[PDB]
This record gives structure tokens, C-alpha cells and sequence, in this order.
């Protein structure tokens, strides 16, 4: 329905997946 | 000082589990005490890259002039973090023990964090900005209820009315459902039922004054409605533009 919305909100979870991989590679 | 909750669910399902893992690694460096960590940061590099690129597609698209304007610094602030990461990244493959690298990782993070937080803040204001537009739109078309003085001019007015109320209800249903504050979801339904159970009041009411021209009487319940629902509609563009220091 609202795509611009559902793409940004993609981006930005792809974001957070990254991230968060990169902590827990880090943390362990 | 605490940390504020996430302003809706959406934003809160994508940035608590990030803002949560960031205080562990906090804690972990005021407390106790490691793979190469070069290829996760270019994954993250990449991630961001490519949310930086949607965000300059959707800048560029826009017609928000305030959306335009507000978002890309939150690019400048997330390609800045990435940065962070990358030294600390080389500095951990030259020393596991650095210290500044640890830093660096942690700021990196929060640099993400708060610029993804600021990226998808400024959206969700343009999205209320919509909303907003909508229900301003429907305070002028209830201005001109009290030039309906015949029958005709009464089905052209309800017929224009009539579908932009519903849409209306439509998108403060869909936006109630989204905040992470109950008192607001609580004000924003109560009002939004109140105009709804008064539309068919007003338009009974304008039919009295319609036909009968005791006049005096639908004229003045028919102010009266109007003056009412704007009222309640008004009352939705404040809390729709909430964040307490109200």
C-alpha cells in the first residue's frame, strides 16, 4: 500500500541486521 | 538520564533490539574485558549505503518540503558512524586489546542508532503532515455547510464530504494502532467516534434547515454540530503532532 514507506522500513531493518551481527561477532 | 521510548511500534521493533545490545556492550566495557570484524562492518557499511540511497530517492521524489530539508542530515550523521566502525575494525587487527577501539565500536553504534532513529522520525512526521492535511481539509469543508441553503447544494456537499471522512477515519484508525503512548490512542479513538457519531446529526440537521426554509432552531443545531466536530477534529491534529512536553 504505502511502498515508500515499506522500503525505507526495509533499509533500515537491513541496517539493524548488519549491525547487530557485527556486535554479536564482537561480544561473542 | 533515561532514554525515551520509541515514538511508534515500528520504530520500536526495529531500533530497542539495537539500542538494548548497545547497553550490554556498555557494560561489558565499564565491567570486565575477538574474531577479524573487517567483513561485518562492510556489511554494515553496505546496509547503510543502500539506505542513504533509498533516503536520497525518496528526498529528491518528495514534494514535503520540510521532509526535505530535515532529512539528510541523518545521512551525514549514519555515513559518520560507519566510520567509526571501520577504524576501529583496522585498530582491532593492529591491537585486540585497544581500548579506543572499543570506543569507537560503541560510538559507531550509538552514531547508527541515533541517525536511523532521526531518519525514521523525520518520516513519520511527513506522514503525519499527510494526515494532518486531510483533517484541515475537512475543517474548511465544514465552514461551507452553512452556505447549503437548497436541496441540491446539500447532496453535492455530502457527496464531497462524505469520502473524505472516511478516509480520515481510515488513517487514524491505521495511525492509533502505531503509537507506543495509550493515552494518545485513547484520545485520538474518542475523538475520531465523536465526529463519526455526529456526521449523520449534521446532515439530518442541515436537512431540517434546508426544508423549513422553525428555522431558527436547525440553524442554530446545525452551528452548533459543525462547531462541535471541528472542535474534535482539531482536538486530533494536537495529539497527532505529540511529543510530551505537553
Amino acid at each position: 500500500r504505502d511502498d515508500r514507506r515499506e522500503r525505507i522500513v526495509a533499509e533500515c531493518n537491513a541496517v539493524r541486521q548488519a549491525l547487530q551481527d557485527l556486535l554479536s561477532e564482537y561480544m561473542g | 538520564i533515561q532514554m525515551p521510548v520509541f515514538h511508534t511500534r515500528t520504530i520500536e521493533s526495529i531500533l530497542e533490539p539495537v539500542a538494548q545490545q548497545i547497553s550490554h556492550l556498555v557494560i561489558m566495557h565499564e565491567e570486565g574485558e575477538i574474531p577479524d570484524l573487517t567483513a561485518p562492518v562492510s556489511a554494515v557499511q553496505a546496509a547503510v549505503s543502500n539506505l542513504v540511497r533509498v533516503g536520497k530517492e525518496t528526498v529528491q521524489t518528495t514534494e514535503d518540503q520540510i521532509l526535505k530539508r530535515d532529512m539528510p542530515p541523518a545521512f551525514i550523521k549514519v555515513e559518520n558512524a560507519c566510520t567509526k566502525l571501520v577504524r576501529a575494525a583496522q585498530m582491532l587487527q593492529a591491537d585486540p586489546y585497544s581500548v579506543p577501539a572499543r570506543d569507537y565500536l560503541i560510538d559507531g553504534s550509538r552514531g547508527i542508532l541515533s541517525g536511523t532513529s532521526d531518519l525514521l522520525l523525520t518520516f513519520d512526521e511527513a506522514e503525519v503532515r499527510k494526515i494532518i492535511r486531510v483533517c484541515k481539509g475537512i475543517l474548511e469543508y465544514l465552514t461551507v455547510a452553512e452556505v447549503v441553503e437548497t436541496m441540491e447544494d446539500l447532496v453535492t456537499y455530502t457527496k464531497n464530504l462524505g469520502p473524505g471522512m472516511t478516509k480520515m477515519a481510515k488513517m487514524i484508525d491505521e495511525r492509533q494502532q502505531e503509537l507506543t503512548h495509550q493515552e494518545h490512542r485513547v484520545m485520538l479513538v474518542n475523538s475520531m467516534n465523536t465526529v463519526k457519531e455526529l456526521l449523520p446529526v449534521l446532515i439530518s440537521a442541515m436537512k431540517i434547515f434546508v426544508t423549513t426554509k422553525g428555522i431558527e432552531e436547525a440553524l442554530k443545531n446545525r452551528n452548533f454540530t459543525v462547531e462541535k466536530m471541528s472542535a474534535e477534529i482539531n482536538e486530533i491534529i494536537r495529539v497527532l503532532q505529540l511529543t510530551s512536553w505537553d
